[PDB]
């Protein structure tokens, strides 16, 4: 469960994860401006154009979706029976499906596809240390309030490197703790809740040895602090880059011209 | 003012936060996630300040190891960093007590799940803001007071901790 | 008896497992890193359920289709101790920490106290830290405590994942004899080791893994018998059986097979008259 | 001459009675591979830290620790890590990168070395240790003792004079710590280094030039180890597990069969047993 990256040679795998998770996050801000049909289709056909461009099969998207398809349905229904307008079918005591209500499920509905689509998208086509490391780089602009920002990148490359460390001595843990005898998944409320102590203090344990072990062993090699430090894994702008500026210049234009304003 | 034991241990407790947030309880018929209670280690162990900033990169790790399963959208990374900021306000330097539990697990439902959470919801799929509530209003009905008979024993088992040899301070 | 009968699992994977352990010996479970001894360990109280075949371990069978509801009058009997298991230590006192287990298991709080506190002093646990947190002990404590834990049910069959590893010699001494006590008592120890001398002294019966496949069934003595089978299959001798090869390249005759050491000293001073 | 001086120090280990170490003097000489050996609780554990300046010593006017000539205050401690790189105990505790590569690369982006530069150091070190082929995997994928060779490798890249081996192969399988040891031997006398062991393997100490043995926080013994070896109930008594040789040859004494006390490893055993049947 650790691991989302499904490898590919396509150019969206070759953009930098900079442009990417701008294109995520400028798609996101694309999909608040659609308001109309028209928009709508626009957004639609620029994200099924990404995720076409990607050349990922439909199972990795629908595995995207999975865990929420039910909510995404449930908040389609609850647009369809609220914002209901126009022509009435099957209608009830306050439950009325219309027209005009199932053009807004529809519209939630494609909110719901568009932004699990383009972050599927951001999380398969690129590798989780180089999703950090743009995230590094978007917590630059902090610098300007005096922000430690490279002890934010030292806590966010530690707790990205100690996860699946960790993950491994939590199901260790857990296994130790139930060959003599814990239960994780009855008892009911309280019995459930005492059950988490015997998993999360050897964790909460485990991660204090880990803390001084790992700053005593950064301490030895000269780590002294953020300040005065070269970087070792770079990265690098290229022409593929421009890719997503023309995609999200173009996307701006059609989604200010379409829609109602 | 926190130094690099204090920084790599933050980070663990992100690290445990992510994994915790992985983690589910309950039945079939209610899952309960287990995120609160890395908030909460992030708010008892670290304060509001180092709790907001652990929760916002704990939302970061996580989306970059698992997928923002909401989408990528910086108003629940904001939501995250406030829950266990809310935990720091009422569990930092504190006796563990009925009340500060019971007032937490009520701030940051009412704030974060309940308030700021919909209005992203409403924001970002264009549904009106009582239309996002009535699509979430019965989880986070439900799972404070699980959350808060849970709260109430982490906290023992992290004192149980911290008033050992193992914590360095 | 412990019976495997075609034991696979996959997703670190086992293939054909065919075995039966009996009841009331030292058995050394060995093999290579990777080999699939800490899944075998694992399938012995069901915390992975093989892929097929069964498995007849405390008069229960395990099968591929085998619920997660009566594991715990399984794990009652059969108990892991796994690798560096202080980790585990949670409670707020180190009695507590021990009768953890007898609480799960069904003890009453009266039988809980009496076990914990029998094997806290089998463990070889001072008195007075009793009721210490278990965070506030040394290292070799904190194994004894943990070693305490999974004890106290008086399990009828104990695996071991390296139960004495980073230890003082006379703690490591005291740890395996231990064991063998318990094993003498009429319990079944399994030890999962890389360490070949403790096989050599304690173990009766060895299981040799090699890629998730059992590669032999036997005593130490048969186990060790050739240096190129062990070589070959990515298994060590223990030193006193190196140390008789090099005699025997030397071309001292040595009588019997020298596994341990007061056996090769015996030997060596036999074949001196 | 000698590399690292420790002259009378004390280590009161932050509420704790007794000090870890009591009045420790002692030299260790350059160019060579001395083994600290000694029980859990002899003090060695702190010996480590106290080289490279991440624990004071109880009383600074008193204590003096020189490393190169370079004594140790709160001040000169990065000019002493520069010089001395330690080897700890947990393989993944210590392992600080995102791969094998970035975890090499740690201590010469420390330095601010540039990327050029660092890449080829960095490539030179991996492929030092046996690790050419892993540079690219993450620790969750590595074995303890590909994760102490990427230890190894890291502490190589910055060109230390001292390595301390500080319990390095205490975790690993027996099959990694004859690798390691071997590896350590190879960078030892192809880097021109100085390496300390501190460790409860008396295999590795056997191996070394010079053994200093701690009980309760004083020097108790000093020499090499066909010297240290020998007297047996000293070890005994302070709970250490002497080599497989010196065991034998006690076994043997048992036995009747008195050897020389100048057998230090097993062929000379072997040869000893031979004439001894050959009359």
């Amino acid at each position: 469960i650790i691991g989302r990256y499904l490898p590919g040679t396509t150019f969206v795998y070759r953009v930098d994860p900079r442009a990417k998770l701008l294109t995520t996050f400028y798609f996101i801000i694309m999909i608040f401006l659609a308001n109309n049909w028209v928009s709508y289709l626009v957004i639609s056909i620029f994200g099924l154009a990404y995720v076409f461009a990607t050349g990922l099969k439909a199972r990795v998207f629908w595995d995207g979706v999975k865990p929420m398809i039910w909510m995404i349905v449930f908040t389609s229904l609850l647009q369809t029976f609220f914002m209901a307008g126009g022509k009435v079918y099957w209608h009830w005591w306050i439950f009325t499906l219309s027209s005009e209500g199932l053009i807004n499920g529809l519209y939630v509905f494609i909110r719901f596809a568009m932004i699990i689509l383009v972050s599927t998208v951001m999380t398969v086509t690129t590798k989780p240390l180089e999703i950090a490391d743009a995230m590094e780089w978007m917590l630059t602009p902090l610098k300007l309030f005096k922000v430690n920002v490279g002890m934010i990148s030292l806590v966010i490359s530690i707790a990205l490197r100690f996860v699946p460390t960790l993950f491994d001595q939590t199901v260790k843990i857990m296994n130790a703790q139930r060959s003599r005898g814990a239960d994780f998944n009855d008892g009911g409320l309280v019995k459930r809740a005492k059950s988490v102590v015997p998993m999360l203090v050897p964790l909460f344990i485990d991660s204090l040895e880990v803390a001084l072990d790992l700053s005593t062993a950064m301490e030895s090699r000269g780590y002294k602090g953020s300040e005065g430090r070269t970087r070792y894994r770079i990265l690098e702008w290229s022409k593929v880059d421009l890719i997503p500026v023309a995609y999200c210049l173009l996307l701006t234009i059609l989604m200010i011209t379409t829609r109602k304003h | 003012k926190l130094e690099l034991r204090e920084l790599v241990l933050l980070a663990m407790v992100i690290a445990i936060k992510v994994i915790l947030g992985q983690f589910k309880v309950g039945n079939a018929t209610l899952q309960v996630g287990l995120g609160f209670i890395g908030s909460v280690m992030l708010g008892y162990l670290f304060g509001p300040w180092w709790g907001f900033a652990g929760g916002a990169l704990s939302d970061l790790v996580s989306s970059v190891i698992f997928g923002n399963l909401g989408g990528f959208f910086i108003g629940f990374t904001l939501t995250a960093a406030l829950g266990p900021m809310i935990y720091g306000f009422f569990l930092y330097k504190q006796p563990i007590q009925i009340w500060r539990v019971i007032a937490s697990v009520i701030c940051v439902t009412v704030i974060c799940n309940i308030g700021l959470n919909t209005l992203w919801v409403s924001m970002m799929y264009g549904i009106n803001f009582m239309v996002a509530l009535s699509s979430r209003i019965l989880k986070e009905m439900i799972t404070p007071w699980i959350q808060m008979v849970a709260v109430w024993f982490i906290l023992e088992g992290l004192s149980r901790v911290k008033l050992s040899r193992k914590f360095w301070s | 008896a412990i019976k495997f009968e075609n034991v696979s699992y996959v997703y670190i994977g086992l293939d054909q497992l065919n075995f039966s352990l009996e009841e009331g010996k030292f058995i050394a479970l060995v093999g290579h890193t990777g080999s699939g001894k800490s899944t075998l360990m694992q399938h012995f109280n069901a915390l992975l359920k093989p892929t097929s075949g069964k498995i007849e371990i405390a008069g229960y069978t395990i099968t591929p289709e085998t619920g997660n509801k009566g594991l715990k009058d399984l794990r009652r009997k059969v108990s892991l101790a796994f690798q560096f298991s202080e980790a585990q230590l949670f409670e707020n006192t180190v009695l507590k920490d021990v009768e953890y287990g007898p609480r799960n298991f069904g003890f009453s709080e009266d039988e809980a106290r009496e076990a914990a506190l029998k094997w806290l002093k089998k463990v070889g646990l001072k008195d007075d830290l009793i009721e210490h947190s278990p965070f506030d002990l040394s290292g070799g404590q904190m194994r004894r405590v943990a070693l305490a834990g999974v004890l106290a049910y008086e399990p009828e069959i104990i695996c071991l994942d390296e139960p004495a590893a980073g230890l003082d010699p006379m703690g490591r001494l005291e740890m395996m004899q231990l064991f063998k006590d318990y094993q003498a008592a009429g319990h079944t120890v399994i030890l999962v080791t890389h360490n070949m001398d403790d096989v050599a002294d304690y173990a009766d019966d060895v299981l040799a893994l090699e890629h998730g496949r059992l590669i032999k069934h036997a005593s130490p003595k048969e186990v060790f018998k050739d240096s190129e089978w062990l070589q070959k299959h990515h298994l060590a001798e223990p030193r006193s059986a190196r140390f008789a090869a090099k005699l025997e390249a030397a071309g001292l005759k040595l009588p019997g097979q020298p596994l341990t050491m007061p056996e090769l000293a015996d030997a060596i001073k036999q074949s001196l008259k | 001459g000698s590399d690292n001086i420790i002259s009378f120090d004390h280590v009161t280990f932050t509420d704790s009675p007794r000090p870890a170490l009591s009045d420790l003097s002692f030299a260790i000489e350059r160019g060579s591979w001395t083994a600290l050996i000694g029980h859990n609780g002899s003090g060695k554990s702190t010996v480590s830290k106290l080289i490279n300046g991440l624990l004071a010593p109880d009383d600074l006017d008193k204590s003096s620790i020189t490393v190169d000539g370079v004594k140790l205050g709160a001040d000169t401690v990065w000019e002493v890590r520069e010089k001395v790189g330690i080897v700890f105990q947990n393989p993944d505790n210590q392992f600080v990168g995102a791969t094998v590569s970035d975890d090499v690369a740690f201590g010469l982006e420390n330095r601010a070395v540039p990327r050029p530069e660092m890449l080829k150091i960095v490539a030179q070190a991996v492929a030092d240790v046996g690790m050419a082929d892993y540079a690219d995997s993450e620790p969750s994928n590595l074995s303890g003792g590909q994760k102490q060779r990427v230890a190894i490798a890291g502490i190589l890249a910055v060109k230390p004079q001292v390595i301390i081996l500080d319990e390095s192969t205490s975790m690993l399988d027996p099959e990694g710590k004859e690798q390691i040891l071997d590896l350590v031997r190879k960078i030892k006398e192809d880097n021109n280094l100085t390496v300390i062991s501190i460790t409860h393997d008396l295999e590795e100490a056997a191996g070394a030039d010079q053994v200093l043995v701690l009980d309760d926080g004083q020097l108790l013994d000093q020499g090499k180890p066909e010297e240290i070896f020998p007297k047996v109930e000293m070890l005994k008594r302070i709970g250490l597990d002497i080599p497989f040789v010196y065991r034998l040859k006690q076994l043997l004494k048992e036995r009747g069969i008195v050897l020389p006390d100048e057998i230090d490893d097993d062929e000379k055993l072997v040869q000893s047993l031979w004439q001894l049947n050959s009359k």
